[PDB]
């Protein structure tokens, strides 16, 4: 109820600005008067999902240091960076990093 | 298939300790120390009939037993325990820490009291 | 009640299924997509589902249709079935999935090794020749 | 009078921004050898004023063919982003108490890049629009290492939440903790708003700056408060408010000296940067971070 | 360049001293807390069992008032084969009140920030 | 089973028709796989929610990076296509046949 | 590409079939297939052309509705009962999505129309791995569910798959259709004895998989993908051609060929169930089959075509690549049928 | 000379000031001269709702001190 | 030793980031298996109290077990305390 | 088909997350465990078609409290039956079910 009337508030505060802003000057007359497709932005950017896929398992890594297991948590957690660090090796010695 | 048997409201009607949060956070050490045995009489029925019509009157005897000790803070050392809780009752959190003077003023007077 | 927030909700994420399901000017699709991406990180968070919520909005939006963006544009009744008790102090959402790394061992290591996979089928397929 | 309290935080940042504009100027000008604007205004307090008339009263180019729902979308979503990320922040009471705040901030972030990709699509014109790609792709690269950092930080805090990090530094600075990792998270953030070194990019385009310098005054409040924790007395927060607001005045002008001192990177050589620099030091000092509360027995409570 | 290091080295390892013995306070101050819950827990139940089944019986009673002409009701009869209790649902127990408070029971905690 | 839950199905069910359609644009098939997932994760959810079944809280997650991994190699594949033909049409993958 | 990379795809795609195979949560199952079509697609796409590429993404479609078709099958069955363990599916609903999504994967009809085009889009060696370990998971998933599928959808399924196959495989030319048509009618012939015997399924499995080992090995040995291009292997491999021939006929059913096998076995079971007509349709429709194994069998050794000057050449060199198992396959797909109580061996 | 800089510097700074110090001083307002109570974790709520409901005037705030006990 | 040696030195120059980010992460994979202190946080964690303690029903057979927590029989923080 | 790898090497690798009712984290109990349990219990080795003939009363029950449907079709009968009667006006809801009662604790 709080968070949904404040996006409410700051959008309605925004909208209202600027249909001011854009119209404010519409009131007085005036005169009035492709393929390349490059392929290292594509991998840059699957590059980005791919490790973003990554992030989200480490989320609840804050939480998952309470568990009484704590030699299989730091193992896991080790274990999903140093793959992580694997799959950031792998694509800089197979040149997929460079432009 | 049966017909649920409930308590009628008479069964449910008890003298209830109407104190707010703070209070009971404030005496909360002493509470567990003092009105133990009860209070584990109560859960130990709970988490062993699993139905809340089977426990009853062990509820009826906690709340006596809370009464009987927010009784007794009252008679000896009324005003180290208000002191203690407003400090309590200010914080959002509720922290302990924040108030520890007013903690340590209502230790020594129970002490000396009770 | 507020005549049934969560089945608007749930409305206007069926309407916003059938906005993008018409497959019109996959940038309007897509934009309908994050529409109701939105609405169902709304639905739960309403239900309850803070850090799964979050997940979605964060993850789905904010990485994998902005992907989908980039990519395009490089080219041409209730209230009822709730619960009656409290958690504790804590929320159980948040150690069920905290859970995983000391009971899902098994689900990591297979994600992992699908992930960095994924990768490497990225790459290959991607190399050309 | 929860309405009361949303003006009393939306209205002072957009005021706060229109100054900023002037402090960055001046301070610009005197690092420069010469004066900033010091005419409209008794010490130049009335340019801000004069600038937003200006652009609120000159003609709007539309470009008369571009798409319009998207050409007004766009500001309206940034500027909506740039007014939301300050909800959760605490000072020291937060507007809005959220369990996860900082996976909240992190979210809207992840949305700011929309903005970039539909203003760059609606212009109909292919240089534009492979200035937003550029724009996109080092956006969603550094907000990668952002999300990193943030969680390896966190994982000394306890939780998501805001407010402990209070808790977290009443004694000590984080700073002191990982300094390391608060350099690369302030690149990031240098990065993340396409500020100087790293900035290769009427009513609408005032609508952008606004968000833009939003977004520069929470991201440097986001780092006071994650970095350097301010003392809070819960009977007098007047002066964490005053500190923690000097903390966010310092960063900010930090900003303005590095603008001030460098030239800018290359597209090639900040993705170089980041991919081959930040990112495996990222993971390494994740790594020590996971490990050291464990080998320290220094975990945080929360759980 | 050795200075350097070892300042860098310094500092952080007078900040995980510092941060070790914090979070080892932080961790004894919580304990506190959950002793003081532990000890306040049987009360609060007494009280959710007592109130769950005031509000259970006044709705079988207005439901014996309202259930009258209807032919083939049973009033007060389960659902479950079982005779065991069953925790009852949320809209057992506010299925005849008042909107406000189901919504409060319902969404207050979700909604409050 | 409530309303919610047959809208959810039915926004799956639209999701699932609109990718059977193919106008065109590829981009928009795969789209409407997305939505499709979009939808599986919000009943997974609002199920594994509702039920209090604490463990499989993880399944959402996983099921989303794994369909966040597909959607990637689906891109790629029709950033390939394009590389072939300039556009992503549906009706330019005709080689092949019965 | 790099061998390395080839043998952990190889071995990420065995491993997500094993994942499926060894697994009882559902969770599990969705991620063993996930995993089978991640590392399946640059296999498809080994050698690039356009072809391959478009072979690749309808592949991928397919396979990817029929993922979220199962995962939804999934969520249902575990709304109207909180089970993840795969077994008896307890919603109608349910396993209808999971039936459609199973048919989907193996290529049944009526969602046969990816298999003949993704077979004749990729090379031999991945038309080989397509059709021979493809089909392992979800048959074997349709094996521990076979207590809950409607008999009446799988059988139709069956003797659709059957139709189509046989009828599909007298139009073509081309060898790599040739095999996914042929593949569709032997998945038709395995999905109709799933509701009353397992084993049976198991057992035409395992002789269909040996055949089409065989066959594809003998095609990839005389490098032909055409009717024309293998009728010229006479003039360089008689042998080769003799013992496609024998392979040919086994795959059509005759006697005392190892493909005879698994149909009359079906057919038996299928008898001691009181159904005498669904087995007389099939055998009747297997018979379309036959006709284009005979047609091919004429074309390649039983009659000697044309050659050309070129060949000559040919004459004075050797393979120097050899697959070691296809002797036995050759012999195991056709000369096993005195073997055959050995299916009590539960395969 | 740089001091100059200094008065937009303050006027930014006031603007920094106001949101922060307001929220404090409505959550006194609202909540009876304290601290708004934060509510994670569905504990913390729990205790908001049974002082709300013993408060007899239908805000938690108002507390219920020793004096209630009879 | 002495190519390993040349390496080192040759790598810390023009490659000190990835220098340092080995070394870092090789240590946060070591360290933890020889610290003392890690059991001492599986303790910490092990005496946090999510939950309220069931009693157990006395059956007289049951010495170890206190009747109340002021009781000297029973499991103790003092480890925690003086930590 | 199915390789039971788990059962002979003892591995579980997944059936921590089959049941409701198996140890969750924290002790955290699932909404119908109670009902599960019991399913469970009667349907133990007695194999599929006599689980699915003899044990229906546990699974009917496990159904009810994972659906809550005929709790539903009942609430709404009621709700249906005071509407007819409030419209008709010769029902009048008391103070306890208008926010006019006393609130406990
Ligand atoms: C034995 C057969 C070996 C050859 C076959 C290998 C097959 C492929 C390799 C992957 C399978 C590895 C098996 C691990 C299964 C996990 C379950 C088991 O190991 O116990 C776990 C032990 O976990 C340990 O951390 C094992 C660590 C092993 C994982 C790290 C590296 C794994 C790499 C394997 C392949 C990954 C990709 C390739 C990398 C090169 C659980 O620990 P615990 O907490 O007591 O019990 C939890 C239950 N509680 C909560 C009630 C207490
Ligand atoms: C056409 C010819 C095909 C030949 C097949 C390939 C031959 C090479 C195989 C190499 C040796 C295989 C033996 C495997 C060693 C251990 C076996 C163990 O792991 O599996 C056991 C069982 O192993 C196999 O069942 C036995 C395989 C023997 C196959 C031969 C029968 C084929 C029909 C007769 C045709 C003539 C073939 C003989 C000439 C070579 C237990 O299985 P179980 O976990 O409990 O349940 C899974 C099976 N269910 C689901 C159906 C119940
Ligand atoms: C815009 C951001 C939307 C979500 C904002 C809040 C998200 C959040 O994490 O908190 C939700 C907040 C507090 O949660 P906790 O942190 O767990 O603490 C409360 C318990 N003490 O409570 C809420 O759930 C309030 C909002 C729930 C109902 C409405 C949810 C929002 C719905 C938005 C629909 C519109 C989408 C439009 C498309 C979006 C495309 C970018
Ligand atoms: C809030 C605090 C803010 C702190 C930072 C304030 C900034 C001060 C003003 C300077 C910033 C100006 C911004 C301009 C951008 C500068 C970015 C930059 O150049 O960094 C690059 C730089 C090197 O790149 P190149 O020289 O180009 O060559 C690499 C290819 N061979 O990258 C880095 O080095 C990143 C390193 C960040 C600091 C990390 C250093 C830590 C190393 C040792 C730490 C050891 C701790 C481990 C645990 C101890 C256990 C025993
Ligand atoms: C066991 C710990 C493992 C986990 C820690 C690692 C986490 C993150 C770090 C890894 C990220 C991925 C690394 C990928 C490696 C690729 C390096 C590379 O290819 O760069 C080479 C050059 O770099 C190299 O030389 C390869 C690595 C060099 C060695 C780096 C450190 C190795 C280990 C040193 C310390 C080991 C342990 C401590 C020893 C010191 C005493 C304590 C070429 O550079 P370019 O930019 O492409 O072009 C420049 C030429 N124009």
């Amino acid at each position: 109820m709080n968070i949904m009337l404040t996006l409410l508030t700051n959008v309605t505060l925004a909208s209202l600005l600027v249909l001011i802003a854009f119209w404010l000057p519409q009131l007085n007359a005036y005169s009035e008067k492709r393929l390349p497709f490059s392929m290292k932005f594509f991998l840059v950017a699957i590059t980005f999902l791919l490790f973003d896929l990554e992030i989200a398992l480490l989320l609840p890594l804050p939480w998952a240091s309470q568990t009484n297991n704590l030699k299989t948590m730091l193992t896991m957690a080790l274990f999903l960076l140093i793959l992580l660090a694997a799959s950031l090796a792998y694509e800089w010695t197979q040149k997929g990093l460079e432009w | 298939p049966g017909i649920v048997e409930l308590p009628t409201l008479e069964d449910l009607k008890v003298q209830e300790v109407k104190v707010s949060s703070s209070v009971l956070k404030a005496a909360a050490h002493h509470y567990g120390a003092q009105c133990d045995k009860p209070n584990k009489e109560f859960m130990l029925c709970r988490w062993e009939e699993k139905d809340p019509r089977r426990c009853l009157e062990e509820g009826k005897l906690v709340n006596q037993c809370a009464l009987d000790f927010f009784r007794q803070i009252k008679r000896h050392c009324a005003e180290p325990f208000t002191e203690y809780w407003t400090c309590i009752d200010y914080s959002g959190l509720q922290l302990f820490r924040h108030c520890r003077k007013q903690q340590a003023k209502f230790d020594e007077c129970v002490l000396d009291k009770l | 009640m507020t005549m049934y927030i969560a089945f608007i909700l749930s409305t206007i994420f069926v309407i916003g299924f059938v906005g993008f399901s018409s497959k019109p000017s996959p940038i309007y699709g897509g934009l309908g997509l994050i529409v109701s991406g939105g609405v169902g990180c709304g639905i739960v968070l309403n239900f309850g589902g803070s850090f799964l919520g979050l997940m979605v909005f964060l993850i789905y939006l904010g990485g994998m249709l902005v992907v989908f963006g980039y990519t395009t544009a490089m080219a041409t009744g209730d209230w009822v079935i709730y619960d009656t008790g409290d958690s504790g102090f804590f929320s159980e959402e948040a150690m069920g999935i905290a859970a995983l790394y000391s009971y899902g061992t098994w689900l990591v290591i297979v994600t992992g090794w699908s992930l960095l996979i994924g990768v490497v089928v990225i790459m290959e397929i991607t190399r050309g020749n | 009078m929860f309405m009361i309290n949303i003006l009393s935080l939306i209205i002072p940042i957009l005021l706060a921004v229109a100054f900023l504009t002037l402090v960055e100027r001046k301070v610009l000008g005197y690092m420069q050898l010469r004066k900033g604007p010091n005419v409209v205004g008794p010490y130049g307090l009335l340019q801000p004023i004069a600038d937003a008339l200006k652009l609120f009263t000159k003609e709007p180019l539309r470009p008369a063919t571009s798409s319009i729902s998207m050409f007004i979308i766009a500001p309206i979503l940034a500027l909506s982003l740039a007014l939301t990320m300050w909800v959760p922040l605490p000072m020291p009471y937060p507007l809005i108490n959220m369990n996860l705040g900082v996976l909240f901030m992190l979210a809207m972030s992840s949305l700011a890049v929309y903005s970039i990709l539909w203003s760059g699509w609606a212009s109909n014109s292919k240089y534009a629009l492979i200035g937003a790609l550029r724009a996109v792709a080092q956006t969603i690269s550094y907000e990668v290492t952002l999300a990193i950092i943030l969680l390896s930080v966190l994982l000394m805090n306890g939780s998501y939440t805001l407010s402990t990090l209070i808790t977290t530094q009443e004694h000590i600075w984080m700073i002191f903790t990982s300094w390391p990792l608060a350099m690369m998270w302030f690149i990031s953030t240098l990065a993340e708003t396409n500020r100087a070194p790293f900035d290769l990019t009427a009513g609408p385009f005032a609508m952008f700056f606004m968000a833009e310098y939003a977004n520069i005054i929470m991201m440097n409040a986001f780092t006071a408060i994650l970095f350097l924790g301010a003392s809070h007395d819960p009977h007098t927060p007047e002066l964490y408010t005053i500190n923690f607001v000097l903390k966010t005045l310092a960063l900010t002008i930090t900003f303005l000296w590095i603008r001030a001192s460098y030239p800018r990177f290359r597209y090639d050589q900040l993705m170089h940067l980041l991919w081959k620099s930040f990112l495996p030091l990222t993971l390494a000092l994740c790594m020590w971070h996971i490990s050291l509360p464990i080998m320290t027995a220094s975990i945080p409570p929360q759980s | 360049g050795y200075s350097m290091f070892a300042v860098g080295i310094g500092t952080l390892l007078f900040g995980y001293w510092s941060m070790m013995k914090w979070n080892r306070e932080r961790r004894r101050l919580q304990i506190e807390d959950f002793e003081a819950r532990i000890a306040l827990m049987p009360l609060f139940q007494a009280e959710k069992d007592r109130r769950v089944l005031q509000m259970l019986r006044e709705n079988l009673e207005e439901e014996a008032i309202i259930m009258k002409d209807v032919p083939d009701w049973k009033v007060g009869e389960s659902v479950f084969h079982t005779t065991r209790w069953v925790t009852p649902m949320m809209g057992e127990l506010y299925g005849l009140r008042t909107n406000e408070e189901i919504l409060s029971a319902t969404y207050g905690f979700i909604w409050y920030t | 089973m409530p309303l919610v839950y047959m809208n959810i199905i039915m926004a799956f069910a639209i999701a699932l028709a609109g990718l059977l359609m193919y106008r065109s644009h590829l981009m928009s098939s795969l789209l409407c796989l997305e939505g499709m997932m979009l939808s599986l994760f919000i009943m997974s959810t609002l199920i594994i929610l509702n039920t209090h079944f604490t463990l499989a809280n993880m399944m959402p997650i996983i099921l989303l990076v794994f369909a966040a991994c597909e959607a990637a190699l689906g891109l790629s594949l029709l950033v390939m296509v394009s590389n072939t033909y300039g556009t992503d049409y549906v009706q330019n993958l005709n080689l092949l046949q019965c | 590409m790099n061998p390395i990379i080839y043998t952990t795809l190889i071995m990420t795609v065995m491993s997500g079939t094993m994942l499926v195979m060894i697994s009882s949560h559902w969770l599990l199952i969705w991620i063993g297939f996930e995993m089978n079509l991640l590392a399946m697609i640059p296999v498809l796409m080994k050698n690039f052309n356009p072809r391959a590429t478009e072979a690749a993404t309808k592949y991928f479609l397919t396979q990817a509705t029929a993922s979220m078709m199962l995962m939804m099958a999934i969520i249902i069955n575990l709304l109207y009962s909180g089970q993840w363990t795969i077994t008896k599916m307890f919603n109608p609903v349910a396993m209808t999505m999971m039936t459609m999504a199973l048919a989907m994967k193996l290529g049944l009809s009526p969602f046969h129309f990816w298999v003949p085009e993704v077979t004749q889009g990729i090379s031999l060696q991945a038309g080989l791995l397509l059709l021979t370990w493809q089909k392992l998971a979800p048959l074997s998933v349709l094996c521990q569910i076979s207590q809950s599928i409607n008999p009446n959808l799988m059988l139709t399924m069956a003797m659709l798959s059957i139709l189509i196959g046989g009828w599909g495989g007298l139009n073509q030319t081309q060898l790599r259709k040739i095999m996914a048509y042929s593949s569709i009618a032997h998945m038709g012939w395995m999905t109709a004895v799933l509701p009353y015997n397992t084993t049976m399924t198991i057992l035409n499995l395992l002789i269909y998989i040996t055949m089409t080992l065989a066959m594809f090995m003998l095609l990839i040995h005389s490098s032909a993908t055409t009717t024309l291009s293998l009728s010229h292997t006479w003039n360089k491999m008689p042998v080769i051609t003799s013992l496609m021939m024998v392979t040919l006929l086994s795959m059509g059913g005759l006697p005392p060929l190892s493909g005879f096998m698994p149909k009359w076995m079906i057919i038996q079971e299928m008898t001691k169930n009181e159904s005498i007509i669904m087995p007389t349709l099939m055998a009747m429709t297997a018979l379309l089959n036959l006709y284009f194994y005979m047609r091919l069998a004429y074309s390649s050794s039983l009659t000697m075509f044309p050659s050309t000057n070129n060949m000559k050449m040919k004459w004075q060199f050797e393979h120097t690549k050899q697959m070691k198992l296809l002797p036995t396959m050759i012999v195991l797909s056709t000369l096993v049928l005195p073997m055959t109580p050995a299916l009590s061996s539960l395969n | 000379m740089w001091f100059e800089i200094l008065p937009g510097i303050a006027v930014m700074a006031a603007c920094l000031f106001i949101p922060g110090m307001a929220t404090a001083h409505i959550h006194k307002f609202t909540n009876g001269g304290k601290e708004k109570r934060v509510a994670h974790f569905s504990y913390q709520w729990n205790l908001m709702e049974r002082d709300r409901r013993i408060s007899g005037v239908n805000r938690y705030h108002v507390t219920k001190g020793l004096e209630n006990i009879d | 030793a002495g190519r390993i040696a040349s390496f080192l030195k040759n790598a810390w120059a023009k490659e000190p980031v990835l220098v340092a980010s080995f070394a870092i992460g090789g240590l946060a994979i070591i360290l933890p298996s020889l610290s003392p202190y890690t059991n001492y946080a599986i303790r910490i964690n092990r005496a946090t109290p999510y939950n309220y303690p069931v009693p157990l029903r006395d059956d007289g057979n049951m010495p170890d077990v206190p009747s109340h927590p002021q009781d000297p029989q029973g499991p103790s923080l003092e480890w925690l305390k003086n930590l | 088909p199915f390789f039971d790898v788990q059962k002979r090497l003892g591995l579980d690798l997944d059936r921590w997350m089959t049941i409701q009712s198996a140890e969750q984290p924290h002790k955290i109990p699932g909404r119908c465990h109670a009902f599960e349990k019991e399913w469970i219990e009667c349907a133990h080795g007695i194999g599929g078609i006599r689980a699915e003939k003899e044990c229906k009363i546990e699974f009917d029950d496990f159904v009810e409290c994972l659906l809550r449907q005929k709790t539903m079709k009942r609430l709404s009968a009621i709700k249906r039956q005071r509407d007819k009667l409030i419209k008709e006006g010769k029902y009048t809801p008391p103070p306890h079910h208008l926010g006019k009662e006393d609130p406990r604790p």
